[PDB]
């Protein structure tokens, strides 16, 4: 009886709001209500949407009670609920993945092997870790993000990225009480909306390059949105009824271990990722960097680079520990090859070699 | 009965045991009316869907054909043959034989009288009281009194059930669900639930109208 | 007639009030008033809360100061 | 902190803690007068807020790790 | 300390530490004045034991003497 | 009586300010209606614009709705 | 700027420049919240409105003369 009377209320408002004074709401509150009480999401969404019913039915232009109402409804009903992609739980799968995608140091692989070996043994009649979160410390160029992508592929989860070096206040990672448009939920709810399932691998970038410029240190919010026994029943200011971040993976990244917040230093297992050697960088280029440039710039069967030229570029055109400088050098090689191919190729497959690298 | 002519019903299914006029405007239905005039004033009424197709179709009909004994058949030159049909009971439709005019064979009435008729009469009295309250309060909602007067003094409980169900206004899917129920008590319970839902909506309307006049 | 109908439909919209859905809310800042009453607080807290509740209900739209008052 | 947890368990009241170290101003304990959106009180009010009882056992963490240069 | 590690890392009744190995960890693997270092070392032991047990369980009940600590 | 008469008279003033033809109260209003249509916008933009179009049919001395609606 | 104009000529597009020297607010860069008349949208939005093409060439001059402060 309650549901049918609310359905009648829906019908009357969707018949009436066509002539309503405030059109910024778009009179779509009833159209969007098809996920209020025709919802495939749990009781929390239903309770808030019952409360969201109060927030509807007003005007616009400056601090609307209805634009915030429909925005909160969309945020609540677009973040995935009870939908998990089928994850494969294997460590040997990761054994092959960390070989088919990276030359690798063969030292950082085993740390993730340890952590995943823990992750298979999820006991307690549930899934809860109470363990560190794969803090990765090293240069930017080094394949932190690619390591995360490979891990996510190994476990078949949607990898993401949300920078934390651009956060200065406890409002880009937290929310604000839903009463007006102009307030946005934190970057983590952003990432949760980007994915359509409840268990996405998430990365966190440059946590050590974050400061408390404004009033409020984002470190406490970081610790609260991440501690995998209190965040299972967590919302920021923007949301109201708890949303779990327990199933959600959290791998992290930084550059130094000094500016990482002291409260965040709890449940951190440092996985140190050093630079690379010249031979290792040469293999990386000849396997995954130079071919990347080749089919990025459009060189399917156009130019080939001898290993001598690759090592010469590495020993000359980049000294940074990462593989970003080498990547940019090879990309500019691709650009110059794109020209020296665009005024006519002397053959189907031109040849790049160490003799004329300074020409390219 | 079987292979009897079929007249699609207008905008809703005509429930049995109710004094209702049925419009016949299309010539395809007129031919079936003429053929039904050759079947001893007996028509196996099979209704078509919600907003109708201009011509009867061998796929848009319903699965329940009501057998009606025509009280009178008055003819008009305006373009519509309004027939006054007083039906008996529902019956199932096996399949569809295309026309036009359409044909459909059925069986005996699906209305049955089960055991424990004391509960049947108790539910009949309760539903009669509920519908009397429903109609009496629904004067601002434009419920007629001739509808309330046409349900008093009935012998068959199915007659009372269908007559009250027609006189109460809701969609067509719920009427189809009621006609599907061959149980004598299940139909009464469904009508009671629908009347309760409509009366709750009426109470909400009264409360909001009181709020409106208070605001005035 | 258009103005009369517009006023009538505004009144009907206010009446909806959400009923059972509106049991918590009552046009907004009412549930808050009741929860002020429900929580046993020092009388100074009660007076300040009532004073700034009166300061509320002032067209939150176009006035974020009403939002900060609601935050208080 | 585990000693504090044991003490709270013996007293049978819900433990809590707040990392008051690394706070460089008086503003993070008293907040500031509300005049904009994002008006936030001090750490202690947060602690008492997330502990829904009026008699918790709060552990002032790292009370000797504060600095005082500005904002009180 | 160790039982909590093992109960968390999914290895109860499937690994053991001859507490001479605990003495070895304390005397070589942690010089801090508390147990957080010891709890981190035992956490690493738990995770690596889980990894080794994940390459094929060679026993129904494990054991770790003092010698093979710089292997787990 | 005087206020009713004043509303009546001002409303014929509104009903004679329709530029005589009565196509629209203000030319700017009918210009935006076609300008929205005569520009090929995506379904996310055109559909919404067709609904904030309803904020029009206002004039300067009346509702200030069109004052910012025309600018938008 | 003349190199930008020459590239626009060669590319057969519409050159257009928006100065970014001394900008601190997002309201200066992009739109500000829809307060009615007043608080007009920002620089780059006006630049996009000026050209009648959806694929223009925009020269962001003195882009290194910006500033980051409050209000966006
Ligand atoms: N074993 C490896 N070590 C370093 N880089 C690798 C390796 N294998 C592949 N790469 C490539 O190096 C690039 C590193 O760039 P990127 O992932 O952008 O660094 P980050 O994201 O950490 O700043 C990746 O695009 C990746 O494809």
């Amino acid at each position: 009886d309650t549901n049918q009377r609310e359905y009648y209320l829906r019908e009357q408002m969707k018949a009436i709001q066509k002539e309503l004074g405030g059109e910024d709401g778009l009179s779509d509150l009833e159209a969007l209500r098809k996920k209020i009480e025709e919802v495939g999401m749990p009781e929390a969404v239903k309770t808030k949407a019952l409360k969201e019913l109060d927030r509807l039915e007003r005007m616009q232009q400056g601090s609307p009670e209805a634009t915030v109402a429909r925005t909160y409804l969309d945020w609540l009903t677009e973040v995935p609920w009870s939908k998990a992609d089928p994850e494969v739980l294997d460590i040997n799968h990761t054994r092959q993945v960390l070989d088919e995608d990276h030359y690798g140091l063969k030292d950082v692989k085993e740390r993730i092997l340890e952590y995943l070996a823990v992750r298979q043994l999820t006991q307690g009649l549930d899934v809860r870790n109470k363990a560190p979160i794969l803090v990765l410390v090293g240069p930017p160029g080094v394949g932190k993000t690619s390591l995360g992508r490979s891990i996510a592929r190994s476990m078949n989860r949607k990898f993401h990225r949300i920078s934390l070096g651009g956060v200065r206040d406890e409002a880009e990672i937290r929310g604000h009480r839903r009463t007006y448009i102009g307030a946005m939920p934190g970057k983590l709810i952003h990432a949760m909306k980007q994915v359509g399932v409840i268990n996405p691998v998430i990365l966190l970038d440059e946590i050590d390059k974050m400061s408390s410029d404004w009033r409020g240190d984002p470190a406490s919010a970081m610790l609260e949105v991440l501690d995998p026994e209190q965040n299972n029943t967590f919302t920021d200011h923007y949301l109201d009824v708890p949303y779990d971040l327990s199933k959600v993976f959290f791998i992290t990244t930084a550059n130094t271990l000094q500016t990482i917040p002291r409260p965040l230093l709890d449940r951190m297992e440092v996985i140190e990722i050093p630079g690379y050697t010249n031979m290792e960088k040469q293999a990386i280029a000849r396997q995954y960097l130079w071919p990347k440039q080749v089919r990025e710039s459009g060189m399917e069967g156009r130019i080939e680079v001898t290993d001598a030229a690759i090592l010469r570029v590495i020993s000359e055109y980049t000294r940074e520990a990462g593989v970003r400088g080498l990547e940019r050098e090879l990309g500019k090689i691709a650009r110059k090859g794109a020209k020296f191919w665009l005024e006519g190729a002397w053959e189907g497959l031109r040849t790049i070699d160490a003799s004329d690298i300074p020409t390219y | 009965r079987l292979e009897l002519p079929v007249i699609p019903l207008r905008n809703t299914v005509i429930l049995p045991h109710t004094t209702t006029p049925v419009d016949v405007g299309r010539a395809k239905s007129k031919r079936a009316v003429e053929e039904a005039m050759g079947a001893d004033r007996l028509i196996f009424l099979v209704a078509q869907r919600d907003p109708e197709v201009d011509d009867p179709a061998p796929d848009d009909l319903y699965t329940w054909g009501v057998q009606a004994v025509v009280k009178q058949a008055m003819r008009l030159p305006d373009g519509t043959l309004q027939v006054m049909v007083e039906a008996r009971a529902r019956a199932q439709v096996t399949d569809y034989i295309p026309g036009p005019y359409l044909r459909a064979r059925g069986e005996v009435f699906s209305e049955i009288f089960p055991i424990d008729e004391a509960v049947v009469r108790v539910l009949v009295e309760e539903l009669k009281e509920a519908f009397e309250k429903y109609v009496a309060n629904h004067k601002s909602l434009r419920l007629d009194r001739y509808q309330l007067e046409a349900v008093k003094g009935t012998s068959d409980p199915a007659m009372l059930a269908d007559t009250i169900a027609y006189h109460a206004t809701w969609t067509v899917a719920e009427k189809q669900e009621i006609l599907e129920l061959t149980d004598l008590e299940a139909r009464l319970k469904k009508v009671l639930g629908l009347l309760s839902r409509d009366l709750e909506r009426f109470e909400l309307d009264k409360r909001v109208a009181q709020r409106v006049k208070e605001q005035m």
